[PDB]
């Protein structure tokens, strides 16, 4: 909406030069505000290209969210493949070169990980991301145990509790 | 904590699951990253910059691409000449070339950076597979039990305070090193 506002916009200020007109600095600036446009349509063609393949983009983020929580790194590379391969076969664009750990994160909440003690790889990359956006409360399977002092870390501020199922004092 | 533990369907159901467990290729590329950031400081600044020319010169460009459109958006100055957006203009082309010619600097990647992975490809393989023997190495022993907290710690004193790397600055060399040490 933003950038269609600003499209018609660049009509007004062609309106403005037209009444300058009715001469050779107005029409210095009608070519170079002519420039200025094609820039517009440029960004506006990679922009609608984004614009049709982001319900793909969205199809494979979810799927991968949702599902491939339990399997390793390269049975969730496995798993993607066949989707894409899928939808590559049925003529849905979904774009390619962005890793699924950066679409579903910003850089502000990566680096917040980063300070929280989050191991560099590209599978925790994607555990951290699960963690931060799901719908059912996760079950966390780590055996290293460096995800719970991920998790003690990021929730630090919110004030996250340890407790154990053995201890009583759980229900309270 | 239990890996190997197997959980009933329901609660298979009620929750999502969120594998943590270290494989070979998470251990190998752990320590690739490790070995990254630790190791040529001046071309873990260089990956640094790979990132911010995605989040910072990208971020950039699409900040001086709003900042032109809301000052073209005043529309002051009715009728008299106030299209001097002609300059943020000249800044927006700087900006996209300076965008364009990462993208060109990310293809080098697929040689210079690329280089920087494969030169410690060796031993991110060699270090999972140490990794991998100590957790192996529980069978003969029942005391053999080695956590990856404690391999961590081998790794960060082998990268860290390590007295053979004080004198050397050459990457091949330091690499050799460390590998050694």
């Amino acid at each position: 909406m933003h950038l269609n506002v600003g499209l018609r916009k660049i009509k007004e200020t062609v309106d403005q030069v037209e009444e300058l007109r009715r001469v050779n600095r107005s029409t210095a600036l009608l070519k170079s505000l002519s420039a200025e446009r094609e820039r517009w349509e440029k960004t506006s063609e990679t922009f609608k290209n984004q614009m049709s393949t982001i319900a793909g983009d969205c199809l494979l983020s979810a799927a991968f969210i949702a599902y491939a929580g339990y399997f390793d790194q390269q049975m969730r590379q496995n798993l993607f493949t066949t989707w894409s391969h899928h939808l590559q076969q049925a003529n849905i664009q979904f774009r390619t070169d962005i890793a699924r750990t950066e679409y579903l994160s910003n850089a502000d909440e990566r680096l917040r990980w980063q300070a929280s003690s989050l191991p560099a790889d590209d599978l925790c990359t994607e555990n951290a991301i699960m963690l931060k956006r799901f719908n059912r409360y996760p079950l966390i399977i780590d055996p290293s145990g460096q995800a719970t002092e991920f998790i003690m870390n990021e929730y630090k501020d919110r004030k996250i509790t340890r407790t154990s199922f053995l201890d009583d004092a759980f229900r309270k | 904590r239990d890996p190997t533990v197997e959980f009933p369907p329901d609660l298979c159901s009620r929750v999502t699951f969120v594998n943590f467990t270290v494989t070979r290729s998470s251990l190998q590329s752990q320590c690739l990253n490790e070995v990254l950031k630790a190791e040529r400081p001046d071309v873990d600044e260089k990956r640094s910059d790979l990132l911010k020319l995605q989040g910072e010169f990208q971020l950039r460009l699409r900040q001086l691409e709003k900042s032109l459109l809301q000052a073209l958006n005043e529309v002051k100055g009715r009728i008299l000449d106030d299209d001097t957006i002609i300059t943020t203009l000249e800044n927006l082309k700087r900006e996209a070339a300076e965008v364009t010619r990462k993208v060109e600097e990310t293809d080098i990647v697929m040689q210079e950076v690329e280089t920087v992975s494969q030169q410690y490809l060796p031993l991110s393989t060699a270090c999972s597979s140490i990794y991998f023997t100590m957790e192996s190495l529980k069978q003969i022993h029942f005391l053999y039990q080695y956590s990856l907290q404690f391999f961590l710690d081998i790794y960060h004193n082998v990268l860290y305070e390590n007295p053979n790397l004080k004198g050397v600055t050459d990457h091949t060399q330091r690499l050799s090193i460390i590998t050694k040490d």
